[PDB]
């Protein structure tokens, strides 16, 4: 009864597809943009996982119907590698054991990416955990990943 | 160059799987042709029904078929759970549904109608379709009038459960010959592992009838032998695939009814079938925990000392058994008694049944909801007694001296015997030097114009060998790389990673090198699993007499391949130095070498008749106490927690750097059931907390800036490596250590029984200041 | 008591699967993100390249990328070839393709470029769109001219093959000590299997981390190629349609898409077109033979002899040159031969390469030597047939241990004729023959004509072939072979060795091959190989299970103790009272302390192994055509081919092999040849130039004449037999010819046209 | 470029879908179809396997681009096996070992279907041949296969 023709670019790569509308965004860049690197817990805007960088605002691809996002940046947690070399934030989550099951991976280091290309600020501990608190974590918590956050910002700044 | 590994920080082997986003979950997966299972669930508590009416369901299109439950009580047994079973007596049932009977309905969220369509939008689409009119019955829903038993759930009936007893010598004398008698009844609240991965299936079938592939995540996914049994089409042809797993907790562990109507349904139509859970769903359909009724009584002596301890306990089950036999009930009677002197004893648990979401076994499951309730009747003793919680749990501990201290309690099983094999040691020096590590007595030294401070201790139950066995396997290459096969499963707590450095360490190889495979079940035709803090001593004593086939079956191969015999210099590169220094065979090359040469240049020795690993009666009991402070808004209900540090005592820290990570992340989960986490039932019988508005999971900024970790390495239990169970540790005392500050802040009686603590029932100092 | 399976005539079990459509292919697999992969291949027989880099190509939208030979060559390294002997001379040289060249081409059909696409509509679509620059090479396609210059193929020092001889006796004493010595020159087709599915390759990774997955045991090379292992394998089975040997092992298409899935972590799935096969697969059956033999004035033989040419077509598949040094070894067959000297040149032109096709070397050879005896039998004059019946075998003189080099084949050591009698064979297997010879009553039937076969059937193969025996639960045994179901029927073939040995319906059986995942290592199913091996491992493993039940089930109830009735599938225990089945001994003991079966092929000291197995069959082909004088169509009126053979497993799916085998080989004799116009073109790539044979045309009879005389020496002594039904249809059918005109013998280059057939009125004149 | 919106009856079931006008029947009922039974072997009306039943006369499913099926039935070897039993012919395939590999088995069913189905006629060893030999297969020498056919013809007519 309707189609819709989506022209969106995810992760550099521009692509056109006809959708239904009522299928999520989440559901959408996992099928058939087949990066599964986007991760979906709650349903609701809670669970964080879900979150990618719409048009370098962090927002859940899981409020938003696939359709909304025609004509507009896109870039997800399969965007962070460039050539063999993880992304400095993928470094410190692993140098500080930020991370066991995987699943608030993609939603926290997502959240903090266009926070980290930005010149500022500092992330200290208390300002950290603010920035993060936007997912959550049944594993960590957050302990780890708080330190991870901050250690990804010394070797960014202040550097040697 | 001896390198060693055990023991070092080394960084995970599973990291950049999921960091990259590479890693494949059970719902990330898809096969051409997929149906999609969408599951019409129960919307009463306790009724039974006639359905008939999937018409208009059956005729929108795109949808294939709509299952109703005279498909599948056909061949279609009943969820079978297996050995631990004795049997006493019986069984049936619970099992759950167990899949979708077409008579009776024992809680909201049970499984009634699975519908199949092409998409999983078009497939609800249709399950809205389905009606089912119900006949309501009365709602059973407290344990204790569960069991005063009108309104019996099974017309059968079906006694609700199993009563389990257990008790030593004479308490009689104990308790009649003491001075202080305290009786208290503590309730513990309904909360479960709520993973961040929802439950997820995919099954696919090679309609060559031949076999059956199954990407579904059944959690010990060894566990094929319950659904081959009930499918009957045993036991290969059900070949189970790796996939990677968002957290269980123990909540996801095992076969669930959706689990067997998709493996049929797939069967049956030669055609790949895919089910993905709603959060919705998952928060009224995967097992629960942590509700229980904790009766309690103590024997004490003008010295403080203790003599006699306990009564009954009502486990609630919800509607039913769910591979979640008494098996944790079993435990839990078994060990409320925690690392203490307790001269006699009396369980009575009453695994009972209600109208709820079947009980499966949350990570330290029985053992958060006993060592709450033991710590709470201790601190209140203190009360009448008269002096310190600190110098009460101080000197009745467990003396040792008594090592090995076999028991003091039952009637030892735990799950059989017998136990507790305490023949790890100092019970004491662990508290001694946790508080010398080194605030506690810093802060109960408070201005404290704010607020106070809290204690409590956790034995666990958490090699539970099984028993005997754990299979592994070490293989050399051509190309540099090693594989290891094992048993265990990647829930996320790092194997892949443990058993890399414990076959590193033994075979001279960068942990980097190796490369770890699990949970697929033809490589691996027989594993155990994963549960109760066991996969280390246990599939890693696999890896490690595996590695030690490989440096015989390679240092022995080795002599053959030069001339010299079996001794050299001293032998790892990892190659082979003779001598002092000519020449050198590599430990690859040798592989390498040993290819169609009559031979095979690998080992699989775990195990045979009269198994290995062998791990049988008794497993090591880890020991830790947990150490809170509290600040608390009075005016409103809020609370900041100033202090946390939990501290536990465990042989051999394989990885520090990771076991950290299951300490404080644990730790957090019992806040999370402390603080914010409960499962509310309306007294009509429909759940209220479904969302994640309602069920509170604990977020970042509420959480401690630190949870400190005082491990020591003293005393190596004799399983060689002299290692614990540490993935449980975190979570045992967070109830009790919370609970008596929170008391202990206030400041009224130390009398506190329910968990969670709600903001209201903390302004009843509202009432103090009135 | 109880009944028996093997022997028995029983419904083969692969049949249910492939008649309802249940059957996967791997052309019928399907993966969700799948690249198709088409292959841009040479148009060029022989040149040297300035390749575009399309751009044109990677330009049309739903293209992901194209593999040049920049990608493939570093790398892996040129196809790796097999085991393990004749690394006595050094190739590369070839192998194949490999895996991408941007030097030299060597044949039309050689991959030089691999796009990939969303659908294989928009691969076909964009690979037309590269574009390749040429520079013509001279053209070779002769095998004579090939070794003697001018023209070279690997331009280095190469340069153009191996030099397989072997010798013993003394030739010319022999040769010297002769009143009657015999020469001539035969040229023999070039055929393959052309099997009705086209070769087909799915790749699926797991890109975490770890491995892939294949779809279509030889893993090895892939494996070592890309440096993957440890395997990390990770073979799937597919149902195979037709192999004849053709779909070898390792081609240059299998090692590229495991690459590009490799390193994309993407879904690659590739399709074989028709014409891409008829010029791209294993080529065989082209040798030219030389041929010398010496008599004694009563007509033995004193000493064969002389020079073959195999024209291997461009490169070294599989075989490597494992055919070429088999066919310098059986050219005698079966006979009285003292002494002779079979020098052989595996030569290169440019064409596709050739690999090991239904009984290699067996057609070539058993052609030249049937032919060079009917022409000593014309030059004597001597009976045809009874020159064969004064000089085959030594019917005492067993075991024959062969003269000249041998056995050698294709090495270590003996060897020899220990199989049964050879004559009473083609004794009697002459039900029909005489009468059949009733001819003319002047007319126009004219044909009569005689072949014979020795096959190197279990060509060890060797040494070993896993086996395994599962028996479970659910009243069901699952049976783990190394060998592979291609369309003989293994998976029944097992199904009966095992339900024999286990007292059980075969019913009940089912086989599981070829999942790697399952059977970390096995040998695959060659020159005739698997039912002695194979099923000597699911005998072994079958009387191993029987020894852990009877005698772990004697403790499960009393007693030992130890009894009469072994089994009628359970134990009625001394006496007939009552008994434990089977599946109920394995139903209890699984998780009480062990597990409840056996995989006994084998341990560090192998197992099963035959050793080396040599294990000869034999037998006739018998040959009535009617010719059309002008026409030159004819008519096969009646056929019958003869064996010996062991035990014959099953006699009606044996049936099958051996008609089947004929029928191929018949469409060889008369039917199909790759025809190349001078500048190395291949003409003969759509079906309508190369002629399979069909229904009408072939002979509504084929007489099955299958004898069990002596076993050989491997248990219940059996032999190969899905190659002995072509052998002789190359010989038979051209004596049968010239028979039929007459002027005697005197043809060579096969196969028969009816161009050819016009010797028409050159017989009036 | 614009795709063709089809309908067409296979095996009973109706189907409703957009291809492109290019694409074959063969690969169209394979995929997404997904009815494997069909097999392709040569390229151009030879092999046999390619042969499917349209609107009752079996034609080769590979000449014939999927777009030209339009409001048609099409029978499948699929379509021969009611309720688990083996169809006759099926069933007489497997008494005679009229099969080997499996490719040559659509073709020849499907050729032999309509054939069975219409009361006339016998089928004898001769016009048997004749009526297969619009198909090939490299495995039996057809000899089985025409010793198949007539079976099926023997329990059809003069059925004891
Ligand atoms: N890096 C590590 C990991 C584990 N261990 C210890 O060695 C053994 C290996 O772990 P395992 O045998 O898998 O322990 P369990 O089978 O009990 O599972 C781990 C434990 O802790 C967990 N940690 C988890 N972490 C994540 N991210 N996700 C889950 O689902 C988890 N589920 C669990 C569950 S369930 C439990 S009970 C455990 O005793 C553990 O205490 C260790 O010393 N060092
Ligand atoms: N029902 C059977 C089948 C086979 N045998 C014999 O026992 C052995 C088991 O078969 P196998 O080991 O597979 O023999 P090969 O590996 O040589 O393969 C069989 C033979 O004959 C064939 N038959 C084929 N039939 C079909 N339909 N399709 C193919 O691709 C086939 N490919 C082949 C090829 S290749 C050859 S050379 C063979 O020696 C055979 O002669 C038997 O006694 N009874
Ligand atoms: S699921 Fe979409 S935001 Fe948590
Ligand atoms: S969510 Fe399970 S590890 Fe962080
Ligand atoms: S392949 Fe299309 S008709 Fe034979
Ligand atoms: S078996 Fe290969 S075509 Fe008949
Ligand atoms: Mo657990
Ligand atoms: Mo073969």
């Amino acid at each position: 009864m309707n189609a819709f023709r989506l022209t969106v670019e995810v992760n550099g790569v521009t692509h056109a597809t006809d959708v239904e509308p009522r299928r999520l965004l989440a559901d959408f860049l996992r099928d058939d943009l087949h990066l599964r690197g986007t991760r979906v817990g709650c349903e609701h805007g809670v669970c964080g996982s879900c979150t990618v960088i719409l048009d370098g605002q962090p927002v859940r691809s899981c409020t938003v119907l696939a359709v909304q996002a025609n004509n507009s940046r896109i870039e997800t947690v399969e965007s962070l590698q460039k050539d063999g070399q993880l992304h400095p934030l993928q470094r410190s989550f692993s140098k500080c054991h930020a991370l066991q099951c995987g699943f608030c991976t993609s939603g926290f280091l997502m959240t903090l990416k266009p926070l980290y290309d930005d010149e500022d600020v500092t992330l200290d501990a208390t300002s950290a955990r603010e920035a993060i608190s936007g997912n959550l974590c049944r594993c960590t918590g957050y302990q780890q990943i708080v330190e991870a956050t901050v250690d990804a910002f010394h070797c960014r700044d202040h550097n040697d | 160059n001896r390198q060693a590994w055990i023991g070092q920080e080394v960084l995970r082997r599973e990291d950049r799987r999921l960091l990259t986003g590479t890693a494949t979950f059970a719902g990330d997966l898809g096969v051409p042709g997929q149906l999609h299972m969408r599951i019409v669930r129960s919307t009463q508590a306790h009724a039974r029904i006639v359905s008939i009416d999937a018409t208009e369901a059956e005729k929108t299109p795109g949808v294939r078929m709509v299952i109703t439950s005279e498909h599948t009580r056909h061949l279609g047994s009943v969820l079978l759970e297996e050995l631990g079973y004795h049997e006493i007596y019986e069984n049936i049932e619970d099992f759950s549904h167990p899949v979708l009977a077409v008579d009776k309905v024992l809680y909201v969220g049970q499984p009634v109608v699975a519908v199949l369509a092409v998409d999983p939008y078009l497939a609800e689409d249709a399950a809205e379709l389905v009606s089912i009119e119900y006949e309501p019955l009365p709602v059973l829903l407290d344990p204790e009038e569960a069991l005063t038993g009108k309104v019996e759930l099974f017309p059968g009936r079906g006694n609700e459960g199993a009563r389990i007893k257990k008790a030593y010598g004479d308490i009689d004398r104990a308790f009649a010959e003491a001075e202080h008698v305290i009786r208290h009844k503590y309730v513990t609240n309904r909360h479960s592992g709520v993973p961040m991965e929802p439950r997820a299936v995919v099954v696919q079938p090679d309609p060559a009838r031949d076999t059956l592939f199954i990407w579904g995540t059944v959690h010990v996914h060894d566990n094929r032998r319950i659904i081959a049994k009930m499918l009957n089409l045993p036991e290969v042809n059900v070949r189970m695939k790796h996939v990677e797993i968002g957290g269980s907790f123990g909540v996801k562990g095992g076969v669930f009814p959706e689990n067997v109507v998709a493996a049929w349904a797939a069967r049956t139509l030669g055609v790949p079938i895919k089910w993905t859970e709603d959060r919705v769903e998952h928060m009224t359909s995967t097992s629960h925990a942590r509700e229980m009724v904790h009766k309690l009584e103590l024997a004490l002596d003008a010295e403080g000392r203790i003599l006699g301890m306990k009564d009954e306990i009502f486990h609630n089950h919800g509607a039913y058994f769910r591979q979640a036999e008494p098996l944790v009930s079993d435990i839990t009677a078994g060990i409320v008694f925690g690392p203490y002197r307790v001269p006699a004893y009396d369980a009575t648990l009453h695994a009972v049944f209600t109208n709820k979401t079947p009980v499966g076994a949350y990570r330290a499951p029985g053992r958060y909801e006993s060592t709450f309730a033991r710590e709470r009747i201790f601190d209140l003793a203190c009360a009448e007694i008269g002096l310190s919680k600190t110098e009460f749990r101080r000197r009745n501990l467990l003396t040792a001296e008594d090592l090995p201290w076999t028991p003091g309690l039952d009637i030892v099983h735990e799950p059989y015997h017998f136990d507790s094999g305490d023949v790890v040691k100092h019970f004491n020096e662990a508290l001694e030097a946790a508080n010398f590590s080194e605030w506690l007595e810093e802060s109960k030294r408070l201005r404290a114009d704010g607020r106070k401070v809290g204690v409590g201790l956790g034995v666990l139950m958490d090699k539970a060998g099984l028993g005997l066995f754990e299979t592994g396997g070490v293989e050399v290459s051509r190309a540099g790389r090693v594989t290891v096969k094992t048993g265990g499963s990647s829930v996320g707590q790092g194997i892949e990673t443990v058993l890399a450095q414990i076959v590193a360490e033994e075979l001279q190889i960068a942990p980097e090198n190796i490369d770890i495979v699990h949970s697929d079940t033809e490589l691996i035709p027989d594993g155990v699993g994963s549960w109760s803090s066991r996969s280390t001593v246990l599939a890693g004593g696999a890896a490690r007499k595996a590695a030690l086939a490989v440096v015989e079956k390679a240092r022995r191969l080795a002599s053959e391949m030069l001339e010299a015999d079996p001794d050299d210099l001293e032998l790892t590169a990892g190659s082979f130095k003779v001598k002092g220094t000519d020449q050198q065979i590599s430990l690859y090359e040798i592989a390498a070498a040993r290819d169609p040469f009559t031979a095979r240049a690998d080992n699989d020795e775990p195990g045979l008749a009269a198994d290995a690993v062998y791990m049988n009666n008794a497993m090591n009991y880890p020991y830790g106490v947990t150490l809170v402070q509290i600040e608390l808004d009075p005016d409103t209900g809020g609370h900041r927690i100033l202090r946390f540090s939990t501290s536990t005592e465990a042989g051999r820290v394989i990885n520090p750097l990771t076991t950290r990570g299951q300490i404080i992340g644990a730790a957090v989960q019992g806040i999370g059931g402390a603080l914010y986490e409960e499962f509310l039932y309306e007294e009509d019988g429909q759940p209220i907390t479904t969302s994640f508005m309602d069920y509170l999971l604990p977020s970042a900024q509420e959480m401690p800036n630190v949870d400190c970790f005082v491990t020591e390495d003293a005393k190596s239990p004799d399983n060689p490596f002299g290692a614990k169970g540490l993935g449980e540790i975190g979570i045992i005392a967070a109830g009790a250590a919370i609970a008596s500050a929170i008391d202990d802040a206030i400041a009224d009686g130390v009398h506190t029984d329910r968990l969670p603590v709600t903001p209201e029932q903390i302004f009843s100092r509202c009432q103090g200041l009135n």
